[PDB]
Order: structure tokens, then C-alpha cells, then sequence
């Protein structure tokens, strides 16, 4: 196996390396190291392969060196857009040989303006309330940094169960989404007068409401 | 271009045998210039090599899984195929196709695009979809299903922009829930129709939703 | 574990002859197991050139690995996917040596190439190179929109400049023309330079001489 | 199944209710409606069966009744060590009978008074870090209300990564007990001056501190 | 009047769960009683399994009938539960207990609870590390599967001050959890602390002592 | 589908004849099927009340739903768990039958018995109790202290007051029933010789049965 630290982190314009290290049976033998990139949703991509051979797409700015049991994907120049997890891979010369990856490293772009969250509530539908169910909707998108608490209340007195709510995951444009589910009963949804999601993004708290 | 997709069962029992297929257009399954491989990325983010095939029918597997894995082609059809037995927990991956380049450290250049595989040998349990009633935005709760993925389109695809379909939330229960939104103008709402579709092929889940005020 | 070539040749091997598949990728050997004369060598007729003194070479070697020097990708004026011949079938279909590519002419005209790569992989680096002897002006013309060519190939411990010899030979597996291999060992560091404007078998993949030790030919 | 609210809250020495609704197979068809309690880390106890018919050692203040289809555990002069799990039960007359529950009600009380988290961070140990892996370990207990954020830094800069972080969980106490696991290289652990661990609860944030 | 599950804490899918009650005072004879299953699920809510009559008369859950046995020991105060065919479905506590004769049965007196995961990934045993240091200290009980871990200190002979905190569950899917203890800060010291780990699935069994920094 | 007795009839299934423990519990039924003289009846030799009028009542009912209406448990002052004879074996043991309880005195005192039970149910309550004739005034004494007896019960609709009839088994026992209407309550009172309530049935279901 190779082995990477699971994050990195640079102010953009500046360069961050990825170490990977192996052994006397991998990058220690004198194999290549390709490196790979995966943005957020998608697959990963080739990024560098053999000794620094970019495929075309690939920038100068990505570099990649080898000295011993270790190799070093090289970032100068920190765009957000770089904001990926990047994993290196070598050949084993054991047991008749096998391709061999790292556990991949996030690399997070520390000069990031800070962006709030916005928030949809909903409430149920006629349809899911004659199924005898209630669902109200809570929709989180574009904020950062990623972190967010989200607090259900019913009359302005919290609701501590029956939620189900979503950690954060970063979206294509180096933000953040996230959501939260409350179940309820018809009866409880009919009987309070408004029930409110609030979501705590870094210590500012943005309320909406729904009413039957 | 070179364009790669998998595709077959998400939901597959333990002692099973995982099957996916492959589909390359751009370029033939032959010839022998490349090796056509396959990957897997399970939950625990690292990537793993699964292995190469050439098209003269030599192999090159993983140690760790060789006694288990066949790769073969179907020129035909301009398919591979990955054939996995005996499956279980350690199995559950996004699955990668790739065309890949006869180096000895090999050079994965271009990937599928993933394909989600759940083992489990628990009962697929389809969807209930509920539309989320309202510029201005509308959607659509796709509610308690297993296991992922789901995928949504509103009016068959003519409505992209504007659409967000935020990632599943997993419940204590074990079963998933997801919304999409899209945002519309308040003045079409109104007019113009807001359909929209949802697929969880495991349990064989087609249902469109009309949407309304 | 030994390496055993079963009908394939030590060239046809590192060459990459379409019926040699099986050593596309090769673990590591103690030793090599060749036969007396093994039936798949130079699929497309022709020469290889110090022979015996790669062999020897080997004996000495326990690894390889192969490396993508030149991409096949990056023949921008030149065609690099129809140099394939009946004499190198891949399953009964027209094919050639998978580690060097027969340049062609593209939009009938052959510009004059200058390649250079740069040994940057920190080992001993094998490379192949070949030059392609053809049958007669007409099909020289055919390939290659120039009558008039030559291969040219230096490193610092090496100065080569060679012209095709134009005659029509007799016919081995199909082919009237022939083929000369070379092949050269490129220092850490050191440059190989390419130019021609003909007739130029190009490297495509070469190897690094990643493990050493006892090997041996049997 | 009978169907039950996931939570109905009230103030210490009020009343609330829990409703249970069934159908005309099960409570609809006359059949008793029991009920048990469930306190967070243990096996259920009865609390009501027949037709409002307690056990010995359940009070007064726990009473159940039934109306058609519909039944109704009710809880006067609520106590905080009420904070429990209440589960409906019946028969139900379908495919040679069965017994058959609800999905259970959490009564939350809400006289209660905010807690602070201990905090206490673990540096990696010399045997973790000889087996190449590091890990920092922090851990928080005995906070009301469950709601924490957790944020890892390095040298002052967030990291992103290799976080593992549980959601709270309620204790025998009432307060709440969480921690969180930050992954490391061994190299990172001793190249950056110190790590820290920042728990974030109710408007405060608290910081640990360790280093190689 | 005591009840007490026990039985494998992890079983492949497709073979057969198995459990036994463990009954002490008024015993599986008498008559009676109904002897009972019930299990609860993740995300909780309640799920009856069957009771049994003393008499080998039973009643099953109408959804898992054909798959249910229970059977009693007379000659040994047990009685079992045997649930063949197992999926993840059947992943849950499992409790037992001594119920009325009512046809809406009345599950008077409850057992313990015992955990049993169906999975089919193999286990995994824990890896354990000391968390070194009035003063706190404890063990890492890492990267385990499936759940539960027991922790003590000094064989048992430490556990006021204990807090073993619930297990995380990592992106993985295994486990993680921390014990910590805290002591005297002038006994950091003399006193030894050992902290010992047991994971019945993977047959671990570990010491680990915990001393303060070098 | 219908409710196949065995060797069981009426009075050993409603009574709970342990030699009936196939029917301790039992689905509903569509009509029953009953043998002509059946081997497993009253345990205890003697007579069932109105049997026929009981069996009529049966006619139209297509399932019971047990419940406890005395605790066996809160017979303080009384021994409630030594009635059992040779006649009615259960596993090859001296029992009885389930449904009721043969009290005998404690400690050689049997104070006298004034129990009500309110019918709270929203249906009516079939409920089943006895009588035990002694074999003389030495058996009378050894179970009851008192020489003379008397059983009472009493609804809106019932007038029951029995004196004991004293003169493998030579004693005899007389069961009776009644139904008892919803929001009604019986009366029982006794000194001695009472076989009293443990469990009754509602009747729950109606429509067409019939004894075959
Ligand atoms: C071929 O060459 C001619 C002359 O240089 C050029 O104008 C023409 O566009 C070329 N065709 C292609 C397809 O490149
Ligand atoms: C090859 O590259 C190295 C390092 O980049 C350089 O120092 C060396 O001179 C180069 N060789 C030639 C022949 O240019």
C-alpha cells in the first residue's frame, strides 16, 4: 500500500505537495507513480503519469517528483478550483504483481470567502397527508465553510425527534449543501400553529416557517 | 471521443455474482493497443485496482481477488464485461470502467463515468414521491427508499437549468430520502407544466410527479 | 519464477509482436526460457540489429518496466494508426509491433520530424527505434510522400544517420520490403534526439531497467 | 402496524399526550391497547395493559384510554426522569392474528437547564505511531442540549479531512455525551506545532490544544 | 425473577440465528406463561417474534412463521429462539420474556437485550491504544465491526470514575470507541492502570497498560 | 377457518382444562367443531351452568379477546397458587384450570373476599367462576377455615348467592357464567369454597358460528 495524509491544505497562489510513500517493493523498486484527480461528484481523471507526463488538459502548474519510497504530486499556484482529492498509484512487485493506490488526499484552498446559507422550508403535501404521513422539507445549498446545525421547532418550542438531517457535502462550485427531514403526524401538523427550521451557519442563526 | 459507461444491477445478494457490462463508443474493444480495466471505489474513499483485459485474452488481476474475477469481451457489441462471485459487504463500491495504456504501472487515461453497487441481501424498497408544492421554487421528496442511487429529471430532461437535486440523506432506519428543487420564475406558475421524474431501478420505480401551486 | 517465452523471441517480444500478446506485461523472471528457433520473431521481415549482445544484456536484468515515451496521440502531421501490415496479424486482422508505430504520410505529405526525449525516469532506459526498407519507388512514395529519406538518431553515446535501401526482396510472410531494428540503452539525464522524414519506425513505449541481478538465457 | 407520533414534548408537572391510531383489523376491532416504557439504554418495561390497568410500581400519573380506532397513553405532572420511549401495543386479527407495536414516541421534557461539554483531546500514542498511523482523540460529555459542531485545526488552519465525528447521544443523566477521531500521518503529527480540537455549543466554543 | 439472552453476536446471511433465554426462579414449566421473543430494529420500534407455551403449543409472527422455532429446555431453564434464512432484516436486540395468557399478550418481565448483526462482512477485531494522561486517561478501542465492545479496568477492579463514550461508526463502516478513566494525579505513579478489551465476535481478548508520556 | 376442539369441549376450552393448552390461545374462528362426548372437559368432576345456553351464545360469535380481570398476584391474604388436583394433570402434575383459581386459606385463615371488577372495556365481558362442594366438614375445614360458607356475585342483570353442598376425586365443583354489559361491574364475596375469575373473555367479534 501507499500511504497519503487524508487532507492538505494551501492559500491560493501558493504551492502545496502531496506526499505518498511506499516501499522497497513499489515506489521504493523504481516504478512509476501516476497521480489521479476526482472532483466532488464525478469520476476520477488522469492527472500525471510515468515521470511527469501531463495528458493534454493538464497544466504546468500540476508537477510530480519521485526520491526513494516516496513521490510528491507538486501544486503551485493554488486556484480553488484545485479543491479535489488526488490519489497516486504505483506497481507491487509481489505475488505476481498488482496496481496500488493511495487512500487519497483532499486538498482544501484556505482563502475562501465566507458565503450563507440559504434556506427552503416545506411543508407537507396534500398527498402524503391523506397517506396519513407528514414530511416538512428543510433545503440547505451554497454555504461555507460546511458546517451547519439545524434546530426544528414547533410554537417556538424545539422538536427533538423524529428529524433526519444531512452532513454536508460540497457541491460543484467549492460550496456547501445540506438538508433536514421532519416527520410528524397530520394531527401534530394541523395542530400547532407554525412549525420552523433553523440553521445555525457560523454564529448566525436564519429561521424560516411553514403553516398548515 | 472515447465515451465509457457501466451499467447492470445496483442491488446484488451476498454469494452472488456481481455482472456489469462496459459500453465503449469512439473506439472498438479491439484492438490490442489497450487494456480494458476495471475499478472500484469502495465506502472508505481509496481506490482499488480490480484489473487489466487485453484483447487477445491475457489478464492481469488483482492478487487479492484474482480467484474471483473474470474480465471478458463481447466485441459484437463493443462491450466488456466484469464478473465478480461470491460477493459480500466488502464488495459494496462505485464500480469504474477504463481504457488504459500498456504500461506496466498502468495508465488508467479514460474513465466510465461510476456505477454504484449495494450488497446487501436486504430487500430493495422503493420510493414514495410527493411533490413539494411552491421567482419561486418547486420539487419533489423522494422518500424512504434502499438502496441509492435515485435519479431525477423534470420535464424528461428540457428542464436542466436551475435544478438542484441535493445528495440522500440515510435515516436510522437505513432507508434514504432526497428532494430536488428547481427554480422557477413566479410568472409561469401559472402556465407552464413542472413534471418531474424519478427512477430507482432496483425496485423498478418509474413515477412521474405533476407539480402544482 | 522463470520467464518462459513459449513460441515468441526475445526480439518478438520486446518488440511487442501482435502474436506475442501473452508478454504484453511481464512479471518479474530469474531467467528467460527461449526456444532454438521460436516461430514468432520478426512478424514483419527484417533484421535486429546487436542481437546477441542484448541478450547478453539481459542476462543481467531481472525486471522491466514499461513506459510511454513518445504518445501515440502526439503524431500531430503525421498518421500513426494505419501503419499495420498482413504480415503482423492480430486476431487475422492487419496489425504491427505494439511498442514502436509505423509513421505514415497524413494528408499526403510527411513533414520532417525533430523529436527529442529526455531521460527523466532515473533508470536505464531501453528504447527501440526501427527504419523501414521499402520495395520499390512507387510504394515509397505510397507511405511517405518523399523519395528521398533517412533516419537520424544521436545520444550522447551514439550517432546514427541511415537511408532506406530501396530493392524488392523475396516475399517473407507476405512482404517484399524489410525492416532494420536498433535499439540503444539511454542514461539518466541523457537525451535521445529523432529526425527524420521517412521511413522512420518510431518508438512508442520503452523500458526501464528497474531490477538487476542473475538473470541468463536457456 | 399502529402509528404513533415520533415526539410529543412537555414542561415538568404538565400533561401530554401520545395517540395511538390503528385500524379496523386491530384497535378498530376492540381489541386492548398496552403500552411500554423504554429509558435510552435499556430493555422496555410495562407500563399499561388490559383496559388502564397498571403494574405495581407504575404510578398514578400514567394512564391509558382508547376510542375507536384510536388510542392514548397520557403522562400528568410530567417528571424529568420521564425522558423515555413510550411504545403502543395491540392485536391484530389478520393471517391467524398477530401482536403487533408502534414505532414508539419520545417524550422529551423541557424545564431543563443548558450544560457545558467537558472536552478532554488525546495526543496520538508512541505504539500508533510506530505502526505509521496517528490519530487524535476528543472527546466531549455531560452538554444540554445535544447540538455540537466540531472543528479540527491544524496550526490554526481548519482541516477537512480524515474526520470522524459521532452524533450525540443521550445519557442515563439526561445531559449528552460525543466525541470525535481526527486520522493523521505520523509525519504530519510531528511536523505542524500543534493540533486542536474546537467544540462549538450553544453560541461558545471551547478549545483543546495537544503537540508532539 | 431473572432473563437473560445470549447467542452468537454476528451470523452470516442466509443460515440460521440462534439465541437461548436463560431463566432463574418460577421456571419454563409452570404453565402459566408465555415464553417470548421480541427484537427491536435499527431506528427503533417494537417487533414480536412468537411466545411459546410451556406445553409446545406456539404462535408466530404471521411475517416470519416459516422461518421461526421456539423450543424449550425444561431440564435446563432455557429456551431458545432459532431464526433460519436471516437477512440484514433480521439485524436487531433481540429480547425474550415471560408474558400472560392474553391474546394481546402481556410481556410482564423483559430480558436484558442482546445484540445480533446479519451481515456477511467478515469480522473485524479491534486494534487497542492508550490514550496517555486529578488526571484522565484511557484506551482507543479502534476500527472494530460489529458492534459491541466491552471495556474494564483492572479486571473490574476499577469503575468509579469510568466513561466509556458510544461507538462511533466511520465511512468504513467499522467502529471506534474510547474509555476513559479519571484518577488521582499522585498515583500516575504507583498505580498501574490496565485496560482490558473484549470483542466476542473476532475472539479478541486485550491488555493494554496505560502509563503517562516519556 | 373453522375452531377444531379435539378431545376438548366447551367448558374445557373456556374454562382452561391444561389438557386444553391448544386453545389457550385461538384465532378467530368461522364456526366450531365439537366431538359428542369429548375426553378432556371439566378436570374436576361436576356441572357447568347453563352449558347449552353458553353453546347457543356461541352460535354467534366468531372470536374471544383473554384478558386478566383478577390478577392471580393480588390474592394477598389468601393461597392462590396450591389448588390443584391429580384430575387435572398437566405434564403428568397435580394442576388446574387455567382460567381460574382455586383459592385456599392461609395460614389457617380465610378472611373474607370482597372484590369488583368495573367493566371498562368497550365490549361485553364473558366471565367464568365456580363453586366447591366438599366431601365433608374435615375436607371443608383443611382448605377453607370456615365451616360455613357462601359464594356471592352480583350484576345489574345477576343475583348469585351459593352455599356449598357438602357430602379419583369425591368432592364436586359447579361453574357458572355471565356476561357482563359494558360500564357495569360485578360483585363477588365469599368466605370459602369460591373458584374465582383469573382471566375472562371479551367478545369481540360477532356474526355467524355454529357448534357442529
Ligand atoms: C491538406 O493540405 C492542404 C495543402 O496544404 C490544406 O490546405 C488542406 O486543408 C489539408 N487538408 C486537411 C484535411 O488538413
Ligand atoms: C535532461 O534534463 C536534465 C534535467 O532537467 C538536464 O539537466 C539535462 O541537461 C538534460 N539533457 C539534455 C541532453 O539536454
Amino acid at each position: 500500500a501507499l500511504t497519503q495524509p487524508p487532507s492538505v491544505s494551501g492559500a491560493p497562489g501558493q504551492r502545496v505537495t502531496i506526499p505518498c510513500t511506499g516501499g522497497s517493493s513499489n515506489i521504493g523498486a523504481g516504478y512509476s507513480v501516476h497521480w489521479y484527480q476526482q472532483l466532488p461528484g464525478t469520476a476520477p481523471k488522469l492527472l500525471i503519469y510515468g515521470s511527469n507526463s501531463r495528458p493534454s488538459g493538464v497544466p504546468d502548474r500540476f508537477s510530480g517528483s519521485k526520491s526513494g519510497t516516496s513521490a510528491s504530486l507538486a501544486i503551485t499556484g493554488l486556484r480553488p478550483e484545485d479543491e479535489a482529492d488526488y490519489y497516486c498509484q504505483s506497481y507491487d512487485s509481489s505475488l505476481s504483481g498488482s496496481q496500488v493506490f493511495g487512500a487519497g488526499t483532499r486538498v482544501t484552498v484556505l482563502g475562501q470567502p465566507k458565503a450563507n446559507p440559504t434556506v427552503t422550508l416545506f411543508p407537507p403535501s396534500s398527498e402524503e397527508l391523506q397517506a396519513n404521513k407528514a414530511t416538512l422539507v428543510c433545503l440547505i445549498s451554497d454555504f461555507y465553510p460546511g458546517a451547519v446545525t439545524v434546530a426544528w421547532k414547533a410554537d417556538g418550542s424545539p422538536v427533538k425527534a423524529g428529524v433526519e438531517t444531512t452532513t454536508p457535502s460540497k457541491q460543484s462550485n467549492n460550496k456547501y449543501a445540506a438538508s433536514s427531514y421532519l416527520s410528524l403526524t397530520p394531527e401534530q401538523w394541523k395542530s400547532h400553529r407554525s412549525y420552523s427550521c433553523q440553521v445555525t451557519h457560523e454564529g448566525s442563526t436564519v429561521e424560516k416557517t411553514v403553516a398548515p | 471521443q472515447l465515451q465509457l459507461q457501466e451499467s447492470g444491477l445496483g442491488l446484488v445478494k451476498p454469494s452472488e455474482t456481481l455482472s456489469l457490462t462496459c459500453t465503449v463508443s469512439g473506439d472498438s474493444v479491439s484492438s490490442g493497443s489497450y487494456y480494458w480495466s476495471w475499478l472500484r471505489q469502495p465506502p472508505g474513499k481509496g481506490l482499488e485496482w480490480i484489473g487489466n483485459m487485453h484483447g487477445s485474452g491475457h489478464t492481469n488481476y488483482n492478487p487479492s481477488l484474482k480467484s474471483r474475477v473474470t474480465i471478458t469481451p463481447d466485441t459484437s457489441k463493443n462491450h466488456f464485461s466484469l464478473r465478480l462471485s461470491s460477493v459480500t459487504a466488502a464488495d459494496t463500491a462505485v464500480y469504474y470502467c477504463a481504457r488504459a495504456l500498456l504500461t506496466t504501472v498502468t495508465t488508467f487515461e479514460y474513465w466510465g463515468q461510476g456505477t454504484l453497487v449495494t450488497v446487501s441481501s436486504a430487500s430493495t424498497k422503493g420510493p414514495s414521491v410527493f411533490p413539494l408544492a411552491p421567482t419561486a421554487a418547486l420539487g419533489c421528496l423522494v422518500k424512504d427508499y434502499f438502496p441509492e442511487p435515485v435519479t431525477v429529471s423534470w420535464n424528461s430532461g428540457a428542464l436542466t437549468s436551475g435544478v438542484h437535486t441535493f445528495p440522500a440523506v440515510l435515516q436510522s432506519s437505513g432507508l434514504y430520502s432526497l428532494s430536488s428543487v428547481v427554480t422557477v420564475p413566479s410568472s409561469s406558475l401559472g402556465t407552464q407544466t413542472y413534471i418531474c421524474n424519478v427512477n430507482h431501478k432496483p425496485s423498478n420505480t418509474k413515477v412521474d410527479k405533476k407539480v402544482e401551486p | 519464477k522463470p520467464l518462459i517465452l513459449r513460441d515468441c523471441s526475445v526480439a518478438g517480444w520486446l518488440l511487442g509482436n501482435p502474436m506475442c500478446d501473452e508478454f504484453i506485461n511481464v512479471p518479474e523472471w530469474s531467467y528467460i526460457v527461449e526456444k532454438a528457433n521460436p516461430a514468432n520473431d520478426l512478424c514483419y521481415p527484417g533484421n535486429f540489429n546487436d542481437y546477441e549482445e542484448l541478450k547478453h544484456l539481459l542476462s543481467r536484468i531481472n525486471h522491466f518496466e514499461k513506459i510511454q515515451i513518445i504518445p501515440k496521440s502526439s503524431w500531430s502531421d503525421h498518421e500513426a494508426s494505419s501503419g499495420v501490415s498482413s504480415a503482423c496479424p492480430y486476431q487475422g486482422t492487419p496489425s504491427f509491433f505494439r511498442n514502436v508505430v509505423w509513421l505514415i504520410k497524413k494528408n499526403n505529405t510527411y513533414p520532417t520530424i525533430k523529436r527529442s526525449y529526455n531521460n527523466t525516469n532515473q533508470e536505464d532506459l531501453l528504447i527501440l527505434w526501427g527504419i523501414h526498407h521499402s520495395n520499390d519507388a512507387a510504394e515509397q512514395t505510397k507511405l511517405y510522400q518523399n523519395p528521398t529519406t533517412y533516419i537520424s538518431v544521436g545520444t550522447s553515446t551514439l550517432n546514427q544517420r541511415l537511408v532506406p535501401k530501396i530493392a524488392t526482396r523475396s516475399k517473407v510472410n507476405g512482404q517484399s520490403g524489410r525492416m532494420d531494428f536498433f535499439w540503444t540503452i539511454l542514461k539518466p539525464n541523457d537525451a535521445i534526439n529523432f529526425e527524420s522524414n521517412g521511413n522512420f519506425i518510431a518508438p512508442e513505449y520503452a523500458y526501464k531497467i528497474v531490477k538487476k541481478g542473475d538473470s541468463a538465457i536457456v
